[PDB]
């Protein structure tokens, strides 16, 4: 779980040191940025099922070949797993805005994903079309505030650079 | 390892729920009192060399058999490896005070510590009354009631941080019991 | 090997006996440990390697890097290309041990003859000289094996910064007894894995799975087999002085010694409550004299005549120093040290009783008559 | 050196990762707390001749045995190399308030100090009695602010806990 | 436990060797030199309460600052633990004359001593003035023989060279 | 490890006693019989190749089931791994006779030897026979009563050194029962 | 070269120590034993033309089978190389008596001898029959002194146990 606190303790433990002034100075920047990304987290916590119906078919309108026979998404029990997977990925971005780091996206969503989708014949570009549609559908004074949409759209393209 | 915010995520991951609005009311009061937490671990780390020498040499005041021949704090290799071990325990307690959660103490320090001390021949009852001297030292340094050194703080009340670091010290003595 | 891994995990820890690069004239750890009671590790420091130091080097290779096995005079012919180049100086000590680790000698013993779970166990022991730190570090190496197989997984240790900060290019690897450990439970696991001077690794089972997931605790007699032996103890072991009695006479003598240690604990706890009651008896008066002006007649400045109390006179300092101090709390403290001596004596007696029960149950589970 | 920036860059260099959102959040705390610690740096840089002269003869008023023949501070050249050394130690405290971490005290003042002072028969109680005078002579509204005096006196007893 | 025997058994066990002629030749020097060092071991075992009392207040008559409040001789338990330590060191020199090597001073008196004396604030120049008092009051025909003085003094400044 | 001199030290360190006059006289008699002991261990390490071939062939000469298919010393590779267990047991006795103590026998030679022998499937009683054949050979060279090799010594009698080396081979056989 | 000098230097260097009293007492037994083994050395260095004639014909009487046509001991020019070899083994035993250890036998006579004598088909029983005859021919008051024949005979059967 990579956060701000679990990387200044894990660096102080790796040299056998007490927490010094540079370790206490990094928790202060976790306090200052906490008003921004917790505004973005409660925006995502109520509005999560709207933005995954909006971003799920943005994959399917770009890629209509998934509903071909022989392909990834034929029947209705496979389309709903694709809308399950975007809600899995949007929940972990809500977890990353709480802990203040890319911890819960890493071990729960990113690690091992490039061998899951490669073996189970899922195209990784159809995942990234759902995340990148959500990146520019955000309106920076309307939905959240200005720098609170900075850290919402900073964890979104960390997921985009990881998936490809 | 976990911290205080990774602890509330893995509770919310157990029900596959989003960290909503009612449980953000308590997280905003954690970060509002985050300046007292950094002001509290700074009163332990500043006093940390005299804390493990008031404690190990106060353990000897209640047990002269450690400094008898054959004893555990007898020779110079053995007193040096006990003053080493007393400040490892103070290091991982101050990590969990800083992280807000005792997960780094329970698996990197306290797991397997009891049967480590059986095998080397360490008296585990003398370690419990050594880490309980450091428990009383830490809660005198948080609440600014040590008699020989006073530090300069702002006005207020840090009693909840005193009984959070007291519960990290009776979590040590439950593991070597 | 320029990428060597693929995973965005959380990082595990290191040791503490590493090359620091700031203060490189420092002893650090291994000055108060069980490093002092092993034989000192062998590093190549001369280019010649005279033939009795050549044989003394390869004995450390079979003991530490191999699993205290025996190399025959045909299995040492498989290393004869690699003993061109180590003796000349063309390859290092680190490149020699890797060439040993890719032999047909090592691949018959430690890869095919054992399991896959046992093969990952020894690579932390034979090459790094420790245990797995946790299950996260051990499960990384199942993915390094899943990418590129044997020689990708073997090169993960010799191409590491934890290797070259400790062993360098010159020292043969060894089991490390440093002071501070990365979890505490990796100290117990390395004493289970490398235990006893005459113990091989042939036909042993896999050990380090159920400790690393907190399923099976390591028994304290299995750590005593791993530790190097000190001369002085408080309680020297009856490892060789247990008599050959049956399995049922060992079970009765263990449960008696566990019961005597339970009653000795709960009269040591009654001694600690009497020490806490003795201090509260005198705490109104210890603080009453805390702010009195107690000026003596001699003993502090050297301008007055003090007699024998310049220091103390002629044998009156005692065996300890605390035995010359009188008081109600010093007198109940000497009762604590005589009561903790009898508890520690019988807690070390249930350790070697538990060894003899396991060493008789290994006879029964092996196909035999009892 | 050891600071906030050298910690999160080295932790990402070991992992082989780009500087992500957890790393920039910690250098935001280097923006907020630098107003306190750089006030104490320029208060120390403009007053250092008077505070190492005061702290140096607190060492010699307490350990008066050092001026004996055959002891440490025998002649005047050997006393003047003591005030040379308290001036080196205050200058590394000033370099630590600038950088934002204990790195300049670590690499240049503390590493190797036990080996040197033992082999040259210099008492480490004499160096601690100079630093501990300066920590107690500090007055929290007269000499600096209340937040500059808690950064200055947290690098002082980093040096007391590393010498002793 | 570095003796003549353990330094040649461990040499022969490392190469897998039987005890050959170079191993037995070194035990003949353990026979030929034991008459000089066991004569110093029996003079030390029969005179030790007078030689560690005389060296113990060589510390306290030289360094009168230790009796100060807060300092390192302040109460009577602290003075009694000072003479205990000189009695611990002169017992370990006596053990080293018996075994013929520096082994009991190594593992029981020297290993870890500089960490203990720094943590507990004990001046290691006050230890050296006790040991060098004993090394310089030795009268080589009155107190032992001539070659018993060179075995007594050799383990005495093995202790001075390792404590400082 | 310890020797005969540092056994007196670690027994007096448990009492915090100086090495006095009574136990010095037992050590002064160790040095006066020191030329006997170097004469004694020179007799065993000169004949050590014949002893491990007289031992493990005579163990096979009494137990002919060890070379049947399904025996411990059946093949050629396992025969060399019993010949290697002849000359390591004989090596660590030769260090123990030279030192005057059984420390190097206890913490190196017998340390983990029984637990290895369970896991390999070594016959327990056949290792007691081959060690005791080497006990029958070792006292035959200390008392100079060997049948086909006579070695020249000085005038005297060494019945105490032959009893000390007999007790070392019983300590080998007591540990692998 | 395992002498008594290069085992106490080579074990102080493995621990990083100065030469102690354990290391000087090994060299004291080198002064005691050198009066016997150097007396046995120059006894051997004058007599060596007749001893290696006595060593060579003993194995041709014990093993007279070598003079068959087709297997090994064919002609006189082979047999003159067999007197070359027993003169080389006596020259190394003379070198070990000057070194004071099994040095020159180990690296010039023993190492690689198990491979040279095997692949050239030379039975080492003929070498032991050549050289146990010189172990038995030594009359202890006629040839040398009492303990000078101890150290002559103890390097000889080290060579016997190495070959067979
Ligand atoms: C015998 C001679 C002996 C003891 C008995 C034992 C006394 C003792 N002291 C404590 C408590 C403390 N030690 C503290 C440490 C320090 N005080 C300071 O101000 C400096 C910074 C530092 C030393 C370098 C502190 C703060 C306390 C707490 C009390 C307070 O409010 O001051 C105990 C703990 C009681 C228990 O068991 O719970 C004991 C027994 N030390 C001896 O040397
Ligand atoms: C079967 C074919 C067979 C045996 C059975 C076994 C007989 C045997 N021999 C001994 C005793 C010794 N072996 C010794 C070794 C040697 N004797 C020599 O003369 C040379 C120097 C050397 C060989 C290189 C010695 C010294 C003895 C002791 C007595 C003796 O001198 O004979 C035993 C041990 C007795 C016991 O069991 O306690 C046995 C069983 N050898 C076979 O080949
Ligand atoms: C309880 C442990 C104490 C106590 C604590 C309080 N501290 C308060 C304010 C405070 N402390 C600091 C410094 C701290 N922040 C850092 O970044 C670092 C190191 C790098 C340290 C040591 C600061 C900056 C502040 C001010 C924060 C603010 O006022 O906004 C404080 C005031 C209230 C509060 O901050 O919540 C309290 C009560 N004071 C006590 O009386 C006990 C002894
Ligand atoms: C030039 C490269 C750009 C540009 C840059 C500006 N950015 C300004 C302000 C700004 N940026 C952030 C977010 C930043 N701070 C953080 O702590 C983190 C991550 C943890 C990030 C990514 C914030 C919060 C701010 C506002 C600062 C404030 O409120 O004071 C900025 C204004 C400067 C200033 O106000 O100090 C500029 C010019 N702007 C541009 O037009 C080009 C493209
Ligand atoms: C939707 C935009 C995709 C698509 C998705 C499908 N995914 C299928 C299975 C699947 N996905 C995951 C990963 C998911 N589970 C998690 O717990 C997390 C993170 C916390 C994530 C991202 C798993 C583990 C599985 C297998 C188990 C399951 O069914 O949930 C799937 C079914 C595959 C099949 O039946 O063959 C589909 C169809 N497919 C699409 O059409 C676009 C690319
Ligand atoms: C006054 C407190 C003492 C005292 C001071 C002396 N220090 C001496 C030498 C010394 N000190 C250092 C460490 C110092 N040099 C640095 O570069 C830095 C950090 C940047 C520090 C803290 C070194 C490397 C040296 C040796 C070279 C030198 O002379 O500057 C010293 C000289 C030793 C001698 O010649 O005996 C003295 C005298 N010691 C005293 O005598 C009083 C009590
Ligand atoms: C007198 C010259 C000093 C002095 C002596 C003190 N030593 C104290 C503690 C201490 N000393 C040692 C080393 C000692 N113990 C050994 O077993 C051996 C070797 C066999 C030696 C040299 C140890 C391990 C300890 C701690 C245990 C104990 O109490 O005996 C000590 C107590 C520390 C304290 O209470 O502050 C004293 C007083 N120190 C002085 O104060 C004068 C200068
Ligand atoms: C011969 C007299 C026995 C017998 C012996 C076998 N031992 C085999 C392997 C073996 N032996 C040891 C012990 C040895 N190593 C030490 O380090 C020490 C003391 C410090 C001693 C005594 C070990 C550790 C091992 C295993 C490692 C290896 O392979 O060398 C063995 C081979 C077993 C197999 O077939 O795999 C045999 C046959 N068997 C007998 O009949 C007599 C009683
Ligand atoms: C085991 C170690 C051991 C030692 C190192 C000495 C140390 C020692 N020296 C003296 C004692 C003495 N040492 C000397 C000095 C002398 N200088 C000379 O030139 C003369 C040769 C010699 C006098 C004969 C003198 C004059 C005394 C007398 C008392 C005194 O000075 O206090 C005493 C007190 C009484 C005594 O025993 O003599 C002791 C304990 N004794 C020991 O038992
Ligand atoms: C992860 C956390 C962590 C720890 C807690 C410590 C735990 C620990 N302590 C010791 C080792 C030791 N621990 C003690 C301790 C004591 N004897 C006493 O009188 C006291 C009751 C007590 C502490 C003051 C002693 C005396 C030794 C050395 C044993 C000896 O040589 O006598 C060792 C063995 C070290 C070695 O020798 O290699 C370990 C693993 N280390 C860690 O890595
Ligand atoms: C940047 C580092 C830095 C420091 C730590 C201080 C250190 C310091 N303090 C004082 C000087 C002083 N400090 C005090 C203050 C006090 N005395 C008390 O007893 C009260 C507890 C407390 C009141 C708040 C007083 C009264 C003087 C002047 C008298 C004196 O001590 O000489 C002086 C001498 C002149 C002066 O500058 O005032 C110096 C150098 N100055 C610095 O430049
Ligand atoms: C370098 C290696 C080395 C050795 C091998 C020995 C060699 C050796 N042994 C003895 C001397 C002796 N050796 C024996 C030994 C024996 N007599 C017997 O009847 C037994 C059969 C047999 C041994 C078991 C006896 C009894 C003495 C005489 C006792 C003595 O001189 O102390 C002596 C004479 C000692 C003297 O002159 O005082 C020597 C040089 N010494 C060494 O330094
Ligand atoms: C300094 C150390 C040193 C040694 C220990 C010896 C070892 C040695 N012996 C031989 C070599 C030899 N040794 C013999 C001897 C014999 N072969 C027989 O046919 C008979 C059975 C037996 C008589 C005893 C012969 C004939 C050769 C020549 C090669 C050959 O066997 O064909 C060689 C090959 C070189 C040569 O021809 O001399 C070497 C290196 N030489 C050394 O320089
Ligand atoms: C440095 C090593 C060295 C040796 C090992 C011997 C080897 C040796 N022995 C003899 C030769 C001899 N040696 C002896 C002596 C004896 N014969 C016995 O059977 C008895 C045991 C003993 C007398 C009690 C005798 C009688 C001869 C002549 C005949 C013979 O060989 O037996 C000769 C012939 C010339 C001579 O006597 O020196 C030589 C070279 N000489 C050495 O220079």
């Amino acid at each position: 779980m990579k956060s701000v606190i679990t990387t200044v303790v894990s660096a102080a433990d790796a040299a056998g040191r007490f927490p010094s002034n540079s370790d206490l100075e990094s928790i202060q920047g976790n306090i200052q940025r906490s008003a921004a990304r917790l505004e973005a987290a409660e925006k995502l916590a109520g509005n999560h099922e709207a933005v995954v119906k909006e971003a799920g078919d943005a994959c399917f309108a770009k890629y209509a070949y998934l509903k071909n026979p022989g392909e990834a998404g034929e029947n209705q029990e496979k389309i709903n797993k694709c809308y399950r997977d975007v809600d899995h990925y949007m929940r972990l971005v809500n977890y990353c805005l709480v802990v203040g780091g890319t911890g819960p996206l890493d071990e729960w969503g990113i690690a091992g994903a490039r061998e899951v989708y490669r073996t189970l014949n899922l195209p990784t570009s159809a995942y990234v079309a759902s995340i990148a549609y959500t990146r520019d559908r955000l309106c920076v004074p309307r939905d959240m505030s200005a720098q609170a949409g900075v850290e919402f759209s900073a964890y979104l393209d960390y997921l985009i650079n990881a998936l490809s | 390892m976990l911290d205080a915010f990774s602890r509330v995520v893995v509770n919310s991951d157990a029900k596959a729920a989003y960290v909503g609005g009612s449980d953000l009311q308590a997280l905003k009061s954690f970060i509002a009192d985050g300046n007292k937490r950094l002001d509290a671990v700074n009163s332990i780390v500043s006093n940390a060399s005299c804390m493990v020498s008031d404690a190990v040499s106060g353990m000897i005041c209640e047990n002269p058999g450690l400094i008898s021949p054959g004893g555990n704090c007898y020779t110079n290799r053995r007193m040096a490896a006990c003053l080493r071990d007393g400040e490892i325990i103070l290091r991982y307690v101050s990590y969990a005070l800083l992280a807000g959660d005792a997960s780094v103490l329970e698996d990197r320090c306290l797991n397997g510590l009891k049967e480590t001390y059986i095998a080397l021949g360490v008296p585990t009852n003398s370690s419990i009354r050594a880490v309980s001297i450091m428990k009383a030292q830490a809660v005198a340094f948080i609440t600014n009631t040590a008699t020989e050194r006073k530090m300069s703080f702002a006005a207020g009340d840090c009693t909840s941080l005193a009984s959070e670091v007291a519960s990290y010290f009776d979590r040590v003595g439950a593991a070597i019991s | 090997v320029p990428f060597s891994t693929a995973v965005r995990f959380e990082s595990p820890s290191g040791g503490l006996d590493r090359y620091s690069r700031v203060d490189p004239a420092a002893p650090g750890p291994n000055v108060i440990t069980r490093f002092l009671f092993k034989d000192r590790p062998v590093r190549r420091s001369d280019p010649s390697l005279s033939e009795v130091d050549r044989e003394a080097t390869m004995r450390t290779v079979y003991r530490n890097v191999m699993g205290n096995a025996y190399v025959m005079e045909e299995e040492r012919a498989e290393l004869a290309t690699l003993e061109s180049q180590f003796l000349v100086g063309a390859i290092s000590t680190r490149d020699f041990v890797r060439g040993v680790a890719k032999s047909a000698t090592y691949k018959k013993r430690f890869f095919e003859s054992v399991s896959q779970f046992r093969f990952i166990e020894l690579n932390f022991k034979h090459f790094m000289g420790r245990a797995p730190l946790d299950m996260a570090e051990m499960s990384k190496h199942y993915e390094i094996f899943a990418a590129g197989g044997y020689d990708a997984e073997v090169d993960s240790y010799f191409d590491s910064e934890e290797y070259l900060d400790v062993f360098g290019l010159d020292t043969v690897p060894y089991m490390r007894f440093r002071g501070t450990y990365a979890p505490n439970s990796t100290f117990n696991l390395q004493c289970r894995l490398q235990g006893g001077w005459a113990r091989s690794d042939k036909k042993l089972p896999m050990m380090s799975m159920l400790p690393l997931n907190n399923k099976a605790a390591i028994m304290p007699h299995q750590i005593v087999d791993g530790l190097p032996v000190i001369p002085n103890s408080e309680h020297p072991s009856q490892k060789y002085n247990v008599p050959k009695v049956s399995r049922e006479k060992l079970q009765r003598e263990l449960l008696i010694a566990q019961g005597k240690a339970n009653a000795l604990q709960i009269e040591l706890d009654a001694a600690y409550t009497s020490l806490a009651s003795s201090r509260a008896f005198l705490a109104p008066f210890a603080a009453m004299a805390a702010d009195m002006d107690i000026r003596p007649l001699y003993g502090k400045n050297p301008q007055v005549f003090a007699g024998q109390f310049l220091g103390v006179g002629a044998g009156q300092w005692g065996k300890t120093g605390a035995d010359t101090v009188r008081g109600r709390s010093r007198r109940v403290a000497a009762d604590i040290g005589v009561k903790e001596f009898q508890l520690e004596r019988v807690k070390q007696l249930v350790v070697d009783l538990q060894r003899a029960l396991a060493l008789e149950d290994a006879e029964a589970d092996a196909p035999a008559t009892s």
